[PDB]
């Protein structure tokens, strides 16, 4: 999996790849890892799908009850704390890494990481899943504060694509969603329009010279293509 | 005169007579000539036929040792053959261990070392052949001779065996800065046909090989339609 969320001024963007895998074989190539928790709060799920589906469903059930009582839209910090507690109480029984992000009028766009073990950290961006370890340096090198909604969607799409081109365990579609004072905006990019893959990157077009012909020179030139 | 029975022994003059005698085998064997040209190396040998009923390709004196290298054995043929198997192991070694076609100078060095060692132990005898080495690896066209002593020397042109003193006189009239592989195949064949003794050896054929830019630097017998 590769999940991530990024804050921009006024909102957040959440992004994810679309693959569910048993290790070597893809059982679903079109999952939806961006799960809704309330009108403007979503989470990005990584780890066991069974666990993170059950904890998201449970977190959503609690928040809908709370919003009816209070009669108010719910703040991101509430979503994050409810989830966190579920992730902490069950830490030994699950495999889950979660990102909760959202928009609310009191604190704007916010992002919480809730990794394995059930800590909860409030950030400007968060990465998660197996594919995350390829993006730290990407973000360190290429990410900036101050990005608009449109810059941030585009940047997320390009990060996911970099991750999933090198991570065997990520791949497929790129889904995003942008949450802000206006209406939720979702987007799905098919693999055939991905902004990056190694298959289309010109520095990987020409093949390594692993198979030179039997020759009378130590000079290396081209791969042998036809029998002698 | 007990001093000439083992090659583990100097004579009183500092000679090693077992090695001289083995050199005498070579000098009474058949005549071979070779030429190192601009574009490659050519070798030609004269096979004395012991019988009109031999298939063609019998008792070949020229063998490939590697894609780019070959040897012509002059002297006793089966001795020569043991030298061919070592030369191939060396050539194979260089590709296996060092990833390089063996250089011609190095292959000749290793053949010499090998012939030298049978000059020092009471239990073995010197080889009774000389080996012409023709190569064309990353060091360019090279022609070396190793002899029963294990001495190795590089040449522009050469001749071994019984005809060798005349053949040497004709090889001196060539021009080694210009001459190509195509011209040499003609001229060397003419020299073997002239130094041939007709009284003594009635049945012979010529063998001729090459490694040139034509043959895509592959050592190989020349196509039989060029003599």
């Amino acid at each position: 999996t590769t999940i991530m969320a990024v804050a921009f001024k006024g909102g957040v963007v959440l992004a994810a790849d679309s693959r569910t895998s048993t290790g070597t074989y893809v059982v679903n190539r079109a999952s939806n890892k961006l799960t809704k928790l309330a009108e403007k709060i979503y989470c990005c799920r990584s780890g066991s799908a069974a666990d993170t589906q059950a904890l998201a469903e449970q977190t959503a059930n609690y928040l809908e009850s709370y919003e009816i009582d209070t009669s108010k839209p719910v703040n991101v910090t509430t979503a994050a704390n409810i989830f966190k507690k579920l992730c902490y109480m069950n830490k030994w029984n699950i495999s889950a890494g979660i990102i909760v992000a959202g928009y609310d009028p009191l604190n704007g766009g916010s992002v919480y990481s809730i990794p394995s073990g059930g800590s909860c950290v409030k950030l400007d961006y968060a990465l998660g899943g197996s594919g995350s370890i390829f993006l730290y340096s990407f973000f360190d090198a290429n990410y900036k504060t101050g990005m608009s909604k449109e810059e941030c969607v585009c940047f997320c799409q390009r990060a996911v694509a970099h991750a999933y081109s090198r991570d065997g365990s990520s791949g497929g579609l790129i889904r995003t969603i942008a949450l802000h004072q206006g209406e939720p905006e979702d987007m799905t990019i098919p693999w055939t329009k991905t902004p990056y893959c190694m298959e289309k990157d010109p520095k990987y077009r020409d093949l390594a010279v692993q198979n030179p012909p039997f020759s009378s020179s130590a000079k290396i030139t081209v791969n042998q293509s036809r029998s002698e | 005169t007990e001093h000439d029975q083992s090659t583990d022994i100097f004579s009183a003059d500092g000679r090693v007579f077992q090695v001289e005698y083995a050199c005498k085998a070579v000098d009474n064997g058949s005549t071979a000539v070779a030429a190192c040209c601009t574009d490659g190396v050519v070798v030609a040998v004269e096979k004395i036929l012991t019988s009109r009923m031999l298939e063609e390709g019998s008792n070949d004196r020229i063998h490939a040792v590697d894609r780019q290298a070959g040897v012509c054995i002059c002297g006793m043929l089966p001795d020569g053959r043991a030298v061919v198997s070592r030369a191939r192991a060396e050539a194979e070694n260089s590709r296996d261990v060092f990833a390089t076609p063996i250089p011609g100078s190095v292959l000749a060095s290793r053949i010499g070392e090998f012939m030298h060692v049978y000059t020092t132990h009471y239990a073995y005898r010197p080889f009774g052949c000389s080996v012409i080495i023709a190569s064309y690896a990353d060091d360019g066209p090279q022609l070396f001779v190793s002899d029963p002593s294990g001495t190795v020397a590089g040449y522009y042109g050469i001749a071994l065996g019984k005809g060798k003193t005349v053949a040497k006189t004709e090889l001196e009239k060539l021009n080694f800065k210009s001459i190509t592989c195509d011209e040499a195949v003609v001229k060397l064949t003419k020299i073997l046909h002239d130094v041939h003794d007709k009284s003594k050896d009635k049945l012979y054929e010529l063998e001729v090989a090459w490694v040139c830019n034509k043959s895509n630097c592959v050592f190989q017998h020349v196509p039989n339609d060029m003599i």
